[PDB]
DNA sequence: GCATCCGTGAGTCGAGGAAGCACAATTTAACACTTTTGTCAAG
DNA sequence: CTTGACAAAAGTGTTAAATTGTGCTATACTGGGAGCCGTCACGGATGC
């Protein structure tokens, strides 16, 4: 959701020593995938601090309790000798798609608002295939699909998602004139 | 149109029977189609109006959400006191009309019920409303008909592919004939029967004589073969493009004008499908600036006409 | 299409009389405060706002439906017009 | 078109003043001329010939 | 992703540089880098030898050399400064007394010259600019058919424009030969008696073609001495002054013999002996010499016309369109001209100079003013026509600024009084100029592209290769022909079959003087080199171009200038060939000069070490903002380490990808109707595009603000603005500019500014309220800079320019300025502008979630849904080509180069379209899955349509769908198949400069006019909307009496009724009744100011006072 | 009648913003002083 | 409401700069300079 470098003030900008503009880099952090272990975790903020030259993955992050890096080989940033980069990266969770713009959510003052992609889910199939059970000919088999990124299962976004159609039922109720 | 629209087949397309039991009987065979026509006892029908014989429109529309007949089958339906033969979609419309101006009487007297519904009729529904209901009925069936319209357009199907261009088969005889009348025009000319303006008049004749053979072949296949194909549902119902645009893409581009205003002796024999040449290209771009300039300096033209117009007539 | 415009327009014999009783009528309205209104309280325009049902502030929509219920009068020469305001003062101050 | 047509056709030309003080040849609206010879004509007094 | 690459057509030659039209044109003008002796007589040095030696007639100022400095400040430096890119002009001039003999020599300066840059564009005044090239006719001699009488001609002699009047040669009905000149016809025997033309020299020489010579043998003036009709002629041409042989020769030999008045210039004089069959010694029409004059090319077009007339077989008229008789101007002939006519100025200051003044003590540097000169040079480059501020939106619009041709211009033609001829394509245009690319409107056949392989010569008329043909056998010689060479013979057609290199085709198809033929190979003689040749560079770049209408490929080419660059651009999956060359010949990317190693990568600059052991630093172009108001930054493609060959890729400008141009994304596409929403070219994009950052662009604007000099004090640049709280003054450092990096939105203080107040006295009420809260009323004022309605963003730079810094060139007055930058990164959004190369353009309309949109059976959502409806009239069918060679791209990982008129075909598309189905069905069988439910019920469709095989299996059903390229496609709303097989591919879609946030505007009230006190007009100037003439009529003709007469007045220009419409709304009330326009009473008064008494009167026809007694005395 | 001449007309929004000096005469500025005005405390 | 000090707050009156207007140069000088140039309609007026 937000991720502040030093000595940077804004993304429109470059680093010395680094390949990368600020922009492609927060592009790079928008496909980072992180997974929290604890349930009742709600924000988390990641350090990287990183010295030339090298080649600085996802696996590059410090440590984090309850936090785990689904992608550690994400590569961030190429460091030419003489570059550095200490940037700390601000994870938080939550449903749908958040402009920057809409948040605007700054940890600090030179903080950059990021878009955020909260869902998941990468891809979702259903299959309906033409299945026969005793002399009954005309019944469905369905087959459903489901692509994640790796911090939520597969599962546990099905069942997710039957939750909130069943939740959803129970609005058909208590009617009124 | 696409749902006011019937089906054609061609399966059984002419089989006479004796009972209707006898023409359902070949049609669970596979002998005969749901909407070829046939003949029963005496008079012509189909199966589909044997078959399906619904009690009341929303029975006939039950049937379709479910899948046993399109919107598109010719069925029998009973609406208004009346046992109609007409398909699901048709009479889907006749609830549409109905529904918008709240009147079942008098929207059964403002439609045709046994035409697809185009620009033109479409049109005169229009005019009819507006006549009997007024301005605020007739605004209600307009958002009604731009509703219905959209929602079908979209689960239609209606889309174009490359192979949506269909090229008649008559075209590659129609121009093998041209070149046998053209080697003969020289082959007269050549033997001093006719001059050079009388050889040009002839060549010019021929050509455009060819261009309507094929646009003709072009049109007659698509309501023979393909009465669906976008090209021709588009043109014929109204909703974009005319023959002559039909004929450049699927038949043959034809006679190029020069600068000059004469007409090049040889034409564009090819469709915008099959992909013209470099100097047939060329050669069409002379028309293409010409009506570009043409349009450019009649704006000004009909812009100062109006203010004249306007100038006289404005007291 | 407005309400009931079928109807207005059938009520005089150029449709541009009817945009003169109907925009002189608003006026009125919005010059004595709808006080002089001959819609019961039961018939009066409302809008939806977030606090509640209030009456509608458009007075071109008051007039409208005034004209529809037929106890307005147009005309021409009905009386003079110094008359009329002052009368129409004295009858709601 | 008529109503455009009938702004075009809007005007005559004097052929003989007659009682007037129009000049032979001088354009004017036929509806004027038409004003003033019925007005002309009211006092006993030759028209203006006039020409479409 | 490999690329696959179609075509049959061996280019045997390359694309010319394609700016060298530019880049040459300049280089020859000035000859900077020739040594001074070496320099041939053209360009600025042929202005030198003209204009010079001037004499007084006995001082003599000779011109030795020129030179050329370095300029004063690099090209970086000017834009920052708003200074001209220029280089120091000398002048190497030596002073001769004729009566002493002495001479003295000195370098005068003469002035700057601007210099143009790498890629071909000047740096005026800080700004881009270009010079486009002028097409006009040819001088020469010429020979139109007489309109009015049939069978009669007419011979035109037309010098270099400005250069001489132009001559009409004709036979009269009398048979008396006229001769017209500056609009005075008088017979053309006077001025040929005036040459030393003898009454037998005529009879030999053009007495043998009829009656002819007859006409032009009167014998009245034959006997009269040649001083004597040049002294008739005098009076002729001028009626009114003293004749004096000295006046009379000097005007006939200024008008036909002088070098500095007359040129006929050196493609004149090439096309003159070309016609007639001459050897012109000089570019006049006749010679001065001997004290007598001698005529040169008066009797030789003269015979031409007897003879045309006559009718013998080798004469015939000259078609003025023809592109071998209409040439083009460069920007080095331009400047020249400009150059040319500056130095006659100073040339004229000189001569009034040193006939004046110490005559004996005088020097080169003092007779020298050269403030003429420069005068006219800074016109030229500042405010001519041709001068044009740069197009940059990105790389390609610059590119095709470059090789614009037009048609205007200061001596060219009107864009009103431009017939439909030089409107047309003329057959010569073919491989000169594109016949698509062209501004549609009123400037429609005015302006024009150069073609691809095209080359201006010497001369300024246009040449196309062509390969040679000989015995039926192509050869690889290429020769550059003009049009009128090009007449002479039989050219084939680069699609001819060819056995290696002998001609295959029994029948080949060939123009002969523009008419299509049908020949055999022995007839041939040349052959195109590619069907590129016929086109510009942008309709060049533009797939499958022969399936689409010439009227919507000018569209597509058009708007292939307009597309901004992206974030994330992409090459097309389909393309041409061309976009490699674009990139490469732009500049706008960074190549290694040879073979080295890269040594630093970073986002700002990158080192090579290169094989002879040099280092070199590349600096980066980082987040510059064009002309455009577009972001322009190189990208580095290299890491530090690699190996470089020559000429490989550095670093990526804007819109490219790894060297290709990449001016939009590519998506994938349904063409279907959906719900509305595609209505009349309106597009439905997915949520899925902006959530990856697809279709994004950064855009800069600039904003400027000055502290000036005042007579009440001078304006200061201050954090300390009068009754402005801490929250409005946060982002603003102490030096009164806002803080880099701060977010800045519309009411926004950008720079902070006070301005002493005028000394004026309060109204008594603000007197009072000031006695009331006992505050005292400040001296100055808040003039601050703040951001428009509508803008804002991240501010990235500030400029501070104070005066006295070193080349900072203020306007006297100004203490400083002040420059914010504020950059902001734009995503697509609805009202902004998308289209494809093919003409297919539209603005987004509505914006779906991803579970919306319809989706492959595989769970992939389509990204923008377009309507068939726009394709059936428009008959751009390359599009649908692009979409089906697109789907089979997608699933086979591949991008395709397919040359226009020779590259991809159906039967091809369709074998990659199998491959494509085996991935895309194979996959799913492996995976366990069959046919689905959904599938089944649209084959049942299908078939009743006559798409598929009735019989088939499902799978084999589908796979004829996909050959056309189809496929089964589920609604995002229902999860029901749509009924019909839809047309699913991958397009190549730009994102163009039209953005519905630069262009929404609303005003309630604002600036107002001086005179009319009119609203003014323009966002830029916060004004109201015209409502004009026409505007006026709807509104009469629906009888809106009272809405017309609001606008006219409460809302245009009553200056009382606006001022108490607005105080009635704000406390609630109706707005009063209009009164009289301010725009009527400034009629009165200028009516009165032309003496006519204008008076409005009452039904009693009493006088009516509409100026409320203010003006009656 | 007849040519030849001149004069008037030719779409709409938008975006682009080179004497020099002398001297007299008049005006402007800077003092000077007196003459209001505004406060003060009382009274 | 006064009643007398007070102090700027302003105005009136000279004076000197600073600005502005005006007249005057004595070898002999004696009629300008820049367009140059691709449209087509009409009336309407005169050359007769
Ligand atoms: C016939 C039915 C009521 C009958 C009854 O009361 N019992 C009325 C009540 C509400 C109406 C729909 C909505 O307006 C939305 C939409 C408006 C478009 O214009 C036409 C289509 C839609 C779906 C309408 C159809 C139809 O007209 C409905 C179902
Ligand atoms: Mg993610
Ligand atoms: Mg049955």
């Amino acid at each position: 959701t937000s991720v502040y470098i030093e000595d940077v003030l804004h993304e429109f900008s470059t680093i010395p020593g680094v390949k990368e503009d600020v922009v492609e880099i927060i592009l790079n952090l928008k496909e980072l995938v992180v997974r929290f272990l604890n349930p009742s975790l709600q924000t988390v903020t990641l350090l990287l601090k990183a010295e030339g030259p090298k080649e600085v993955k996802a696996r590059d992050f410090l440590p984090v309790a309850d936090v785990e890096i689904m992608n550690p080989d994400l590569h961030i940033a190429t460091l030419e000798e003489g570059g550095r980069l200490n940037m700390e990266v601000r994870v938080d969770r939550g449903v749908g798609y958040v402009p920057a713009e809409k948040h605007g959510i700054k940890d600090r003052i030179n903080a950059i608002p990021v878009d955020a992609v909260f869902s998941p889910v990468r891809r979702v199939a259903f299959q309906v295939e033409d299945t026969r059970l005793g002399q009954r000919t005309d019944l469905d088999k369905l087959t459903l699909r489901i692509w994640t990124d790796g911090s939520v299962t597969p599962l546990e976004a099905l069942n997710q998602a039957v939750e909130i159609l069943r939740e959803h039922l129970t609005y058909f109720s208590n009617p009124q004139a | 149109y696409y749902i006011t629209q019937v089906r054609k087949e061609k399966k059984g397309a002419g089989l006479e029977f004796a009972t209707p039991e006898e023409a359902l009987a070949a049609h669970e065979r596979g002998e005969v189609a749901l909407n070829a026509p046939i003949k029963v006892a005496g008079r012509e029908t189909s199966v589909g109006r044997l078959k399906y014989v619904f009690a009341n429109p929303d029975e006939a529309l039950l049937a379709v959400a479910h899948g046993i007949v399109d919107l598109q089958d010719v069925v029998t339906v009973r609406y208004m006191g009346k046992r109609l033969e007409t398909s699901p979609g048709r009479i889907l419309f006749a609830r549409i009309v109905a529904e918008a101006v709240e009147d079942e009487k008098v929207a059964w007297e403002l439609i045709q019920l046994d035409v697809p519904q185009e620009k033109n009729s479409l049109k005169d529904l229009v005019y009819q409303a507006f006549l009997r209901l007024g301005m605020e009925k007739t605004a209600r069936l307009l958002d009604a008909l731009k509703y219905y319209g959209f929602t079908f357009s979209t689960t239609s199907g209606i889309t174009i592919g490359i192979d949506d261009a269909v090229i008649p088969e008559e075209k590659k005889q129609y121009l093998e004939e041209a070149d046998r009348k053209l080697l003969q025009i020289e082959q007269a000319y050549e033997m001093g029967f006719l001059t050079d303006r009388e050889r040009y008049d002839q060549i010019l004749q021929l050509w455009t004589e060819t261009t309507e053979k094929v646009t003709q072949a072009v049109f007659k296949n698509f309501e023979e073969n393909y009465p669906f194909n976008p090209l021709y549902v588009m043109a014929q119902s109204g909703a974009r493009g005319n023959p002559q645009q039909i004929r450049q893409l699927c038949g043959l581009r034809g006679l190029m004008q020069k600068p000059s205003g004469e007409t090049f002796e040889v034409p564009v024999r090819s469709s915008f499908r099959e992909g013209l040449t470099v100097l047939e290209y060329f050669i069409s771009s002379h028309g293409a600036r010409k009506g570009g300039a043409d349009t450019a300096l009649r704006t000004a033209d009909s812009g100062y006409l109006t203010r004249k117009l306007v100038d006289v007539t404005h007291e | 299409a407005e309400p009931g415009i079928d109807k207005l327009f059938g009520m005089v014999d150029s449709k541009y009389r009817l945009t003169v009783v109907v925009a002189k009528r608003a006026q009125q309205l919005l010059r004595h405060g709808f006080k002089n209104t001959v819609l019961e309280p039961e018939e009066r325009p409302k809008m939806q706002t977030l606090e509640g049902l209030f009456d509608d502030p458009n007075a071109v929509t008051w007039a409208m439906k005034e004209l529809l219920t037929g106890r307005l009068v147009f005309g021409e020469n009905l009386v003079p017009e110094d008359r009329l305001q002052k009368e129409m003062e004295r009858l709601y101050p | 078109i008529e109503i455009v047509v009938r702004q075009m056709m809007k005007y005559v030309e004097v052929t003989d003043p007659g009682d007037s003080r129009l000049l032979e040849g001088q354009v004017l609206e036929k509806w004027d001329v038409e004003a003033l010879n019925e007005r002309l004509i009211a006092e006993g007094k030759t028209p203006v010939a006039w020409k479409p | 992703m490999e690329i696959k690459r179609f075509g049959r057509i061996r280019e045997v030659i390359p694309l010319p540089p394609l700016t060298e039209i530019q880049v040459e044109s300049y280089r020859r003008a000035l000859q900077a880098d020739v040594p001074p002796e070496k320099r041939e007589n053209v360009g600025i040095q042929a202005a030198f030898r003209e204009t010079f030696p001037i004499e007084e007639e006995g001082l003599v100022l000779d011109f030795l050399e020129y030179r050329l400095g370095e300029p004063p400040f690099p090209q970086d430096e000017c834009r920052e400064k708003d200074l001209t890119y220029q280089a120091p002009l000398y002048a190497r001039l030596q002073l001769i007394h004729k009566d002493t003999g002495l001479i003295k020599e000195d370098e005068v300066f003469l002035g700057h010259i601007p210099l143009m840059t790498e890629d071909g564009s000047f740096i005026i005044n800080g700004a881009d600019r270009v010079i486009v090239s002028q097409i006009h006719r040819s001088p020469g001699v010429y020979f139109t058919p007489d309109p009015a009488r049939p069978g009669r001609y007419i011979a035109s002699i037309i010098p270099l424009p400005k250069r001489g009047p132009w001559i009409d040669l004709e036979v009269e009905p009398n048979g008396v030969v006229s001769m017209k000149v500056n609009k005075r016809k008088f017979p053309l025997v006077l001025l040929l008696r005036v040459l030393g033309y003898d009454q037998e020299t005529l009879a030999r020489e053009l007495g043998a073609y009829g009656e002819l010579v007859q006409g032009l043998m009167d014998e009245s003036v034959f006997a009269m001495r040649p001083e004597e009709a040049l002294i008739r002629l005098f009076t002729l041409l001028r009626p009114g002054d003293p004749p004096k042989r000295d006046k009379a020769v000097a005007y006939v030999y200024g008008l036909i013999a002088d070098p500095r008045r007359y040129d006929l210039g050196e493609a004149g004089r090439y096309k003159a002996e070309e016609k007639l069959g001459i050897r012109l010694s000089g570019r006049t029409l006749a010679r001065f010499e001997d004290g007598e004059f001698k005529d040169e090319v008066f009797l030789p077009t003269l015979r031409y016309l007897f003879a045309l007339t006559a009718g013998v077989p080798g004469h015939e008229v000259d078609d003025i369109d023809h592109l071998g008789n209409r040439r083009i101007r460069t920007v080095g002939e331009l400047m020249t001209d400009q150059f040319r006519v500056g130095l006659a100025r100073l040339a004229r200051g000189v001569r009034e100079r040193m006939l004046m003044g110490s005559e004996d003590s005088l020097t080169p540097a003092k007779l020298v003013n050269s403030r003429p000169l420069e005068a006219a040079i800074r016109e030229f480059f500042s405010r001519s026509q041709l001068s044009q501020f740069k197009d940059e939106t990105n790389p390609l619009s610059s590119l095709r600024h470059k090789r614009r041709i037009s048609a205007l211009g200061p001596g060219g033609l009107t864009r009103e009084r431009a017939g439909f001829d030089v409107r047309d394509v003329h057959r010569t245009h073919y491989g000169r100029i594109c016949p698509v690319e062209t501004p549609e409107g009123a400037n429609i056949g005015l302006i024009t592209s150069l073609a691809a392989y095209a080359r201006v010569d010497e001369l300024g008329f246009i040449r196309t290769p062509y390969r040679r043909v000989v015995g039926g056998v192509v050869t690889d010689e290429v020769v550059y022909m003009t049009a009128t060479e090009e007449d002479r013979y039989t050219i084939a057609q680069a699609n001819t079959p060819l056995e290696g290199n002998r001609i295959a085709a029994e029948r080949v198809v060939a123009r002969r003087k523009g008419e299509p033929v049908i020949v055999s190979p022995e007839e041939v003689e040349f052959m195109d080199v590619s069907p590129k040749q016929v086109f510009s560079v942008n309709t060049n770049l533009i797939p499958f171009l022969e399936h689409d209408d010439a009227n919507r490929a000018l569209m597509g080419s058009n708007m292939q200038t307009q597309a901004v660059p992206l974030i994330r651009a992409q090459a097309p999956v389909v393309m041409t060939g061309l976009e490699e060359r674009v990139v490469r010949d732009s500049l706008a990317a960074l190549y290694a000069e040879e073979d080295g190693e890269v040594a630093k990568v970073d986002g700002n600059r990158i080192v090579v070490r290169y094989e002879d052991g040099r280092l070199v630093e590349y600096p980066l172009r980082r987040f510059y903002r064009s002309n455009q108001g577009t972001a322009l930054d190189q990208r580095p493609r290299v890491v530090v380490g690699q190996r470089v060959r020559k000429g490989d890729l550095l670093a990526d400008g804007p819109a490219s990808e790894n060297g290709f141009l990449a001016l939009g994304q590519n998506v994938l596409v349904a063409i279907m109707p959906f719900d509305g929403y595609n209505f009349e070219d309106a597009i439905v994009i997915s949520e899925e595009l902006l959530k990856r950052d697809f279709y994004t662009s950064i855009h800069i604007e600039r904003y400027e603000i000055e502290a000036r000099d005042t007579k009440l004090g001078p304006e200061r640049i201050t954090r300390d603005i009068p009754h402005l709280s801490e929250a409005a003054l946060r982002d603003l450092d102490e030096e009164g500019v806002v803080r880099i990096g701060a977010e800045v939105k519309p009411g926004d203080i950008l720079v902070g500014r006070t301005s002493f107040k005028g000394e004026s006295e309060p109204t008594p009420e603000e007197r009072l309220l000031r006695s009331i809260f006992g505050e005292k009323a400040r001296d100055v004022k808040d003039t601050s800079l703040r951001v428009p309605p509508g803008e804002g963003g991240i501010v990235v730079r500030t400029v501070r320019l104070r005066r006295g810094d070193p080349g900072v060139e203020l306007k006297p007055g100004v203490r400083e300025v002040v420059r914010v930058y504020v950059a902001q990164k734009r995503k697509l959004q609805v009202g902004d502008k998308l289209a494809n190369r093919h003409g297919n353009k539209g603005v987004v309309a509505k914006i779906l979630p991803v579970e919306d949109m319809p989706h492959l059976p595989d769970g992939t959502p389509v990204d923008v849904i377009l309507n068939p409806l726009g394709v059936p009239s428009r008959m751009n069918l390359g599009q649908i080509l692009e979409t089906h060679l697109g789907l089979a791209g997608y699933f086979l990982g591949q991008r395709y180069i397919s040359p226009i008129f020779d590259g991809a075909k159906e039967p091809e598309i369709k074998e990659l379209l199998a491959q494509a189905f085996e991935v895309y069905f194979g996959k799913r069988k492996g995976e366990g899955f069959g046919v689905d439910k959904r599938e089944v019920e649209v084959l049942r469709r299908a078939e009743k349509l006559g798409l598929v095989t009735p019989g088939k299996t499902p799978e084999e059903q589908l796979k004829e769908l996909f050959l056309q390229g189809k496929v089964v496609l589920y609604d995002g709303r229902t999860g029901e198949p749509i009924e019909g097989p839809i047309v699913v591919g991958q397009m190549f879609i730009m994102k163009l400069y039209h953005m519905v946030e630069d262009k929404m505007h609303a005003r309630s009230t604002g600036p107002y006019s001086l005179i009319t006190q009119q609203p003014l007009g323009g966002k830029a100037q916060f004004g109201g909307q015209r409502f004009g003439e026409m505007e006026v009529w709807a509104l009469e003709a629906y009888g809106a009496a009272h809405t017309l007469q609001e606008m006219l007045t409460l809302k245009s220009d009553d200056i009382e009724g606006r001022n108490a419409a607005y105080e009635a709304i704000i406390k609630g009330e109706d707005v009063p009744e209009p009164s009289v326009p301010e725009s009527f009473r400034v009629l009165v008064k200028e009516l009165q100011a032309l003496a006519l008494d204008v008076q409005t009167l009452d039904e009693k026809d009493n006088p009516v006072d509409i100026f409320e007694g203010l003006a009656s005395k």
